[PDB]
């Protein structure tokens, strides 16, 4: 499955900035809420699960001021939504638990 | 936003 708007996606990525690793691990998020960093989403767009690749993001689409944020990320895992992370818009454990905010 | 940092 590719990467697009309401797809859950989960990405192992390593963050660098001139130079140094400044975060690394792995993270989910609901795809197209305005919930990852921009011009990361932007980056993600349409890549396939398995894909792995580098994005350079500038701070006008995101730490010093006007550096480049430098990411190496792979697609782990995508998948459809369900309704109840469409609604809260936001990604939701894989053990349900239903609940509101 | 994430990644949260
Ligand atoms: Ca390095
Ligand atoms: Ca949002
Ligand atoms: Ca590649
Ligand atoms: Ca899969
Ligand atoms: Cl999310
Ligand atoms: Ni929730």
């Amino acid at each position: 499955m590719k990467v697009g708007q309401d797809k859950v996606v989960t990405i192992r990525y390593t963050l660098q900035v001139e130079g140094e690793v400044l975060d690394q691990g792995e993270l989910s998020y609901l795809h197209g809420h305005r919930n990852l960093i921009p011009g990361l989403e932007e980056a993600l767009e349409g890549r396939e699960e398995g894909e792995a690749f580098q994005a350079h993001v500038p701070a006008e689409k995101a730490i010093p001021p006007h550096a480049t944020l430098d990411f190496q990320v792979e697609v782990v895992k995508v998948r459809e939504a369900t309704p109840e992370e469409l609604l809260h818009g936001h990604a939701h454990p894989s053990g349900h638990h239903h609940h509101h905010h | 936003m994430k990644p949260f940092i």
